[PDB]
RNA sequence: UAGGAGGGCGCGGCGGCCGAUGCAAAACCCGGGGCGCGAGCCCGGGCGGAGCGGCCGUCGGUGCAGAUCUUGGUGGUAGUA
RNA sequence: GGCCGGUACCCGCGCGCCGAAAGGCGUGCCCCUCGGGGCACUGCGCUGCAACGCCCUGCGGGCUCUCCAUCCGACCCGUCUUGAAACACGGACCAAGGAGUCUGACAUGCGUGCGAGUCGACGGGUUCUGAAACCUGGGAUGCGCAAGGAAGCUGACGAGC
RNA sequence: AAAUUGCCGGGAGGGAAGCGGAUGGGGGCCGGCGAUGCGCCCCGGC
């Protein structure tokens, strides 16, 4: 229940990569789509226009996919799929799947507390 | 088990052979460092003798009435001072051969007619002159990298010389510095070993890079002042 | 297999892979072989020499049966001989092979023969085939 | 029977030691550096102690 | 910046692992990764780099040519990274030992009844880990029918390329560009 | 056309989509024919299911002259020389072919 | 395993009924295998409970306290599934139990691969049984 | 940019495998917490009250901001002419 | 003085004593000969730098979420275009529908089966969930194994650098 | 569901608003948001 991670998580960018022009229009969702225009100052990358994602914004390989818990998550649907985290609880974190009953969540969380597996949903639905 | 006892037998055999190998290399390194000490000793000695000897002949010629004419520099340090944009293609090929493929690279060149008339073609793009002993030694230490297996190795120890060179009787960093500075028989190999030095941008600034040094700029011969410049490119 | 088709990868790229400047209109070169002698001329006379013109004399009502002459080289004949009737033989006795029983009419002569005599029995033969068989010591029987 | 001695050894880029003002490394590069310094210092010793 | 074509990175491309997802051939790839890595045998490097092939870079090699290449060299083991197909145009074949990816059941019967040995590469890697006494053979690559249609153009002079014609006959590419009597001779 | 290819020759200029013949009733054809054969057999019990007899004849045409095959009926000359009358051979399951010639 | 261990691996590495993979085939991919005879429940050829002749399973037992089952496959009885597994239900103290697992895993050269992992799963299983008995007394976050 | 190729995300089925589901499924909403450079994904809260996913293989009427795009709805215009 | 790193090797530590501690302490050679210096024989193992704080359910911490203020940047997207923010065209807004597909011939690349053969594709027998599956025929069906000729016709005699 | 509208609470406005990069001030929000355990050791029983 104590993290194995010994390497501070630094992120090169926290703000999202919203679609350019999602602000002016309502029909345009926030999910990034690369501007393919020929005069698109976003694509031509003028300073002052919504930044595109590169690979350069990647995060460190050993500090990738860790929640602030400093555990990598893993979604479990039931106690059987939970008991496979005994020998990882210092690097993996079990989350109960979003469509389980609370009767089965009580069992998952009961079992997890004893197997000593960190969970982020032991106060979900109760 | 026969399998595992056999495996350990071979493991012990290789473990014995590594031990004896390392003892042999300890003895070899112990004698090799004395050899290097001797070489560096007599390089310092002969540098000093050449420097004093030049003065001696110059006074001797003056007292005899005429004058002595110093024997021109055998070696040039050439550093590129223009970006890679809007270059004439001939110039691009000449710089790919002089190995100046990125702004502020600095390479060591023999002076011969082919090379100096190849510099005359890209002169507005280069700044070059005659490095002195401090220049050569501190470039090769502080910014010394080796073209080993096409890979670039930071010559932070004497070992890397032993692989890149040594077929050419260069064992140490001082052997390499000498054999460059007093342009030697194996200077082709001891220079194609080196990687094109990556320099800093010139601290204290620069003058205009558009004019020749004679007109006020930076390109072309500054014959000795490449000395006063490397201290600021480094 | 739609999931591999490269158009699915060109989704979102305005031109769908046929260019902005010169577009993808219907038939900018004509329907098919059009302009054989006019503008596809370079094509037809570079990659298909001999397309245009009449050569040779007509043959009304050609039946491919009348042009039917399956061949076998001499080199294939000993495969036609089963091992046990290869062994039932000596220096002077040779197996008699009727190629028509195998479906061949002519016996051409490409390849080697062993020293072993062989008596081929065919509907046609060439020069070289008989020369090779005689030189192997075997003979020829003509049948039909 | 024929494979060569296994090579388990990981050899990484080893950190840069300032080759100009880290005496502990200047020596492993140029073992004469100590003597070169020493004769010069011991020369100024006489040059200055004279006057 | 720096003056390089494509940033200096290699623009050529070679197979580094077979596209075929055949389990036995991935196992061979593993075995020869190990052999080339620990063994330094150039022969094993070649076997490797030839497991990373297509099937049209691995043409069949027939008994007639295999016997041509092993007349009088029968303490040396033939190694064809490919296929061995038989040949009824051969009569006596030496008792010969050959390693190959496949044997047509007629070629393998032919060889076995010649009294030789029919190896696979896993058997070969035992009795020739470094390629002692081995005879590395390839098949005829430019023998495929498609290879004819390659080269300079079918209708440029001094080129003997086969044209793509939907049938041989008199009416199919014989008239203009194939004879002086209609136009010109190619 | 464009890059070196065999010259196109598609016969797809008429209204071929009005005459595409798809075979999805092929298995049902097989099953229907099988039921037809079964009920013919049941009706003609105990006659042989192969139907009437046929002659060994040679094929025509140089390509096939050497291959025997089944014919349509024995000539009048065979039916006469076998003791099997003209009118009665189809009655007892022997075809008769008035058109053939024996040479 | 009539066909060898390596071939069974090469046959089941990509989809097997005991494998739980989430987060897609990207760099995010999370892979666990959940067969009983796998120790870290890691899907790889070292640990795999299907691609191997010799596997060590250590399970908290059916309804009974402080009883750990240690089972090892028998190399020779592979084609007899009912009789492939050698199980022993040990209720002894931790130190004696670990001595037994070393005896069965490492000191007989059965499979020294799992000398450490089998004892790690033994540790985790034994304390799981302890806490299933007593309850949470420590939070073990420090 | 045009253009090409590779690896992935997503939709709807089919053959298998793993399961969730009236202790609340699908769908939808949120100033909720995250993960990914990114397509997207995971969890919480709520409404909702009956079905749904994830993985491998495989397929297809699969990804929308434009087409004086089709249909439907709704604005400013405007309490104005 | 600024920024970064903080140790599995380079360094460093123990294996002796003195010293809280920086550190000093021995022998023998060479050197000047004060001061003192150079070299020397080398061995086992070990091998993630420290000290003190502040907060700890808080009026705390910080947030990738929201609003606002200030500074710098900042033209409106798609598109034909050598050149679009254009006084060039389309676009009021939202929801859903919406555009390289399917088929015959061919071609290269790749995979798989067999390999001088390969195809079972039209039929037949079987098929107890089956429009599936499985078996069968070909001794000449297609393609390939032989090409040149316009046609009569002829049809590869065995490779060296 | 969205565009669109009303009320309720808040925020700001000297001839546009919106967007990107900085933090600053407001809110709304997170207890896996952030710990209290490890060895030795003395009983007293388990
Ligand atoms: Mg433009
Ligand atoms: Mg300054
Ligand atoms: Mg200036
Ligand atoms: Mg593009
Ligand atoms: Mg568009
Ligand atoms: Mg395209
Ligand atoms: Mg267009
Ligand atoms: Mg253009
Ligand atoms: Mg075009
Ligand atoms: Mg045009
Ligand atoms: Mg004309
Ligand atoms: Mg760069
Ligand atoms: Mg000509
Ligand atoms: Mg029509
Ligand atoms: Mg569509
Ligand atoms: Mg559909
Ligand atoms: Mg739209
Ligand atoms: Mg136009
Ligand atoms: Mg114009
Ligand atoms: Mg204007
Ligand atoms: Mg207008
Ligand atoms: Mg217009
Ligand atoms: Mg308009
Ligand atoms: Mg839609
Ligand atoms: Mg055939
Ligand atoms: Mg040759
Ligand atoms: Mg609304
Ligand atoms: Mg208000
Ligand atoms: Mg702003
Ligand atoms: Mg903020």
């Amino acid at each position: 229940a104590v993290p194995l991670l010994t390497r501070k998580i630094v992120k090169k960018r926290v703000k999202h990569f919203k679609r350019a022009h999602s602000d002016r229009y309502i029909g345009l969702k926030q999910s990034w789509r690369r501007p393919k225009g020929i005069d698109s100052r976003v694509r031509r990358k003028f300073k002052g226009c919504t930044l595109m994602p590169n690979i350069g914004y990647g995060s460190d390989k050993k500090t990738r996919h860790y929640l602030p818990n400093k555990f990598k998550k893993f979604v479990v649907h039931n106690v059987s799929e939970l008991e496979l985290l005994m020998m990882h609880n210092r690097t993996y974190c079990a989350e109960i799947a979003h469509n389980v009953s609370t009767k089965k969540r009580k069992d998952i969380v009961e079992r997890a507390a004893q197997l000593d597996i960190v969970v982020t949903n032991k106060l979900a639905r109760l | 088990p026969e399998k595992v006892i056999l495996k350990r037998r071979r493991e012990e055999v290789w473990a014995a052979e590594k031990k004896q190998k390392v003892a042999a290399e300890k003895i070899k390194a112990a004698e090799n460092t004395k050899v290097i000490y001797a070489r560096a000793e007599q390089y310092a000695g002969e540098y000093e003798a050449q420097d004093k000897e030049l003065v001696q002949l110059k006074r001797e010629a003056r007292m005899k009435g005429g004058f002595y004419v110093s024997p021109e520099a055998k070696l040039l340090f050439v550093v590129r001072i223009r970006g890679i944009n809007a270059m004439h293609p001939k110039t691009k090929k000449i710089l790919q051969l002089l190995r100046l493929r990125q702004i502020f690279n600095g390479v060591f060149l023999k002076v011969n007619k082919a090379t100096i008339n190849m510099l005359r073609r890209v002169e507005p793009y280069v700044a070059y002159g005659y490095p002195n002993l401090k220049s050569v030694r501190e470039l090769i230490y502080k910014r010394g990298y080796g073209k080993l297996n096409k890979q670039r190795i930071p010559l932070a120890n004497n070992k890397v010389i032993e692989e890149g060179l040594g077929k050419h009787n260069i064992i140490c960093i001082e052997d390499l510095v000498h054999e460059i500075l007093t342009v030697g028989p194996h200077f082709k190999e001891a220079n194609n070993f080196l990687w094109p030095f990556k320099l800093k941008a010139p601290l204290g600034g620069l003058k205009k890079k558009r004019n020749h040094y004679v007109e006020g700029g930076d390109a072309g011969n500054r014959e000795n002042y490449i000395n006063q410049l490397v201290r600021r490119m480094n | 297999t739609t999931r591999f088709k490269k158009n699915r990868k060109k989704r979102g790229h305005v031109s769908a892979g046929h260019g902005r400047v010169g577009k993808h209109r219907k038939h900018p070169g004509g329907r098919g072989n059009a302009g054989g002698m006019h503008h596809h001329r370079i094509l037809f006379d570079k990659y298909h020499p001999g397309y245009f013109g009449k050569v040779g004399m007509r043959y009304f009502h050609k039946l491919s049966n009348r042009f039917y002459t399956p061949t076998v080289n001499v080199e294939r004949l000993w495969s036609m001989v089963p091992s046990d009737k290869a062994a039932e033989a000596g220096g002077d006795k040779a197996p008699v092979v009727d190629v028509s029983q195998f479906g061949y009419f002519k016996v051409l002569g490409k390849g080697m023969l062993p020293e072993k005599p062989i008596v081929v029995k065919a509907k046609l033969i060439s020069k070289i085939a008989e020369k090779k068989i005689k030189a192997a010591g075997g003979a020829v029987v003509l049948v039909a | 029977s024929v494979v060569k001695p296994i090579n388990k050894e990981v050899k990484r880029r080893e950190a840069r030691k300032n080759p100009l003002k880290n005496a502990a490394a200047v020596l492993k590069l140029n073992p004469y550096f100590g003597t070169a310094r020493r004769m010069a210092v011991l020369a100024e010793a006489a040059r200055v102690k004279a006057r | 910046g720096i003056d390089l074509v494509a940033g200096g990175r290699n623009k050529r491309t070679k197979r580094t692992a077979p596209k075929s997802d055949d389990v036995y051939l991935k196992l061979l790839v593993k075995l020869y990764r190990f052999l080339v890595r620990r063994t330094k045998s150039q022969f094993n490097a070649v076997i490797l780099k030839r497991l990373f092939m297509s099937k049209t870079n691995r043409p069949p090699l027939s008994m007639r040519r295999l016997v041509r290449f092993m007349e009088g060299k029968e303490d040396k083991i033939a190694v064809i990274v490919g296929t061995i197909t038989d040949d009824q145009r051969v009569y006596e074949i030496p008792a010969m030992k050959v390693a190959a990816l496949r044997f047509t059941e007629t070629a393998r019967a032919r060889i076995v009844n010649a009294g030789g040995e029919c190896l696979t590469f896993d058997q070969l890697a035992l009795r020739a880990p470094l390629g002692q006494n081995t005879l590395l053979l390839r098949g005829p690559k430019n023998a495929r029918e498609a290879v004819r249609h390659f080269g300079k153009a079918p209708g440029v002079p001094h080129s003997h390329t086969k044209p793509y014609v939907r049938s041989k006959g008199r009416k199919f590419e014989k008239a203009r560009g194939r004879r002086n009597s209609r136009g010109f001779k190619v | 056309v464009k890059h070196n290819n065999v010259i196109p020759n598609g016969h797809f200029k008429k209204h071929w989509q009005n005459y595409v013949k798809t075979w999805f009733n092929q298995p049902a054809r097989k099953q229907r024919r099988r039921i037809a054969r079964q009920k013919k057999a049941v009706k003609i019990f105990p006659r042989p299911t192969s139907g009437p007899l046929r002659p060994i004849v040679q094929c025509q045409t140089r390509k096939y002259n050497m291959k025997a095959r089944a014919g349509r009926g024995f000539t009048l000359e065979e039916l006469k020389s076998a003791g099997i009358p003209k009118k009665l051979a189809p009655t007892i399951g022997i075809s008769v072919d008035h058109r053939r010639k024996n040479r | 395993t009539t066909v060898p261990g390596s071939l069974v691996w090469e046959l089941v590495k990509k989809n097997n009924c005991f494998l739980i993979k989430q987060f897609g085939n990207s760099n995010a991919k999370v892979q666990f295998s959940k067969e009983p005879n796998n120790l870290y429940n890691v899907h790889s050829y070292k640990f795999s409970g299907l691609a191997n002749s010799k596997t060590v399973a250590v399970q908290p037992s059916a309804g009974e306290d402080k009883a750990v089952v240690l089972s090892t496959t028998k190399t020779k009885k592979q084609n007899t599934p009912a009789k492939l597994q050698h199980k022993t239900l040990m209720r002894k103290e931790f130190r004696k139990m670990a001595k037994s697992v070393k005896n069965q895993v490492c000191d007989n050269y059965y499979r020294p691969d799992l000398t450490k992992p089998a004892l790690a799963r033994l540790s985790a299983v034994y304390r799981s049984l302890q806490v299933s008995k007593s309850g949470i007394k420590k939070k073990n976050r420090q």
